[PDB]
DNA sequence: AATGTAGTCTGTTAAAAACACAACATT
DNA sequence: AATGTTGTGTTTTTAACAGACTACATT
């Protein structure tokens, strides 16, 4: 029922909840302070992977796909060093 | 020179929330008082708490 | 190295968990149009990140938005969006 | 007493959007 | 030749931002 599932089928939500719950063990007494663009950048660096191998490097068509500016894509692509 | 107040909080000897700094700039109870260019104020480096 | 990463027994990187579940969702496409991808999987990472900071926090709403990094506003607001309050 | 928080408001501004278009590419 | 995509500007619009402030809680 869930769109985005790994391998039994478990959902992604499941996936980032695990990573946090291990995250949150390994902080040794150390302050959080970017807890977001930590675990955005490591979501949109493989999505980008995805729709750029899917639309063959076609950025109009990823850029419509996700349902962003292509602009947007463009800048997120510079980013994480897509070019 | 000049930080936020996010930033200059940081650097104090007892970081305090962000609603009780803000409070003090409105009560004055910060020497030199910061200016508010846009949206945010900008401290001083030297700043501190003068005590009323 | 990594800094999040599953339990899988090797430590996989959660980039790893993302890619394998598009690879997933794109072998299940029947043909069919996707078109807001981004927010299908933002929303599927937002509401688990969520849960997760303010369960550290105790429900601590500044706490847990000084702890991302984020405005306290757009937490509230995140936190409306994902039905959290 | 002073400080912390949630909740509800304001402004300011940066990201994202929409669009335009000559260039180059693909079909 | 026709048609789509890139590259890169504009200009508008959305979303994040810092802050104000009150009632209530914690220290």
């Amino acid at each position: 029922s869930d769109v985005l599932t790994v391998s039994t089928q478990k959902p992604l939500r499941d996936s980032v909840k695990q990573a946090l719950k291990n995250y949150f063990a390994q902080l040794n007494g150390q302050d959080v302070n970017d807890l977001y663009e930590l675990v955005l950048a490591e979501v949109e660096q493989p999505l980008l992977d995805m729709v750029m191998q899917y639309t063959r490097g076609n950025q109009t068509r990823a850029a419509l796909m996700m349902g962003i500016n292509r602009g947007t894509l463009r800048k997120k692509l510079k980013k994480y060093g897509m070019n | 020179m000049y930080l936020t107040l996010q930033e200059w909080n940081a650097r104090q000897r007892r970081p305090r929330s962000l609603e009780t700094v803000r409070r003090w700039v409105r009560e004055s109870r910060i020497f030199p008082p910061p200016v508010k260019d846009g949206r945010e104020y900008l401290f001083h480096e030297s700043a501190v708490k003068v005590d009323l």
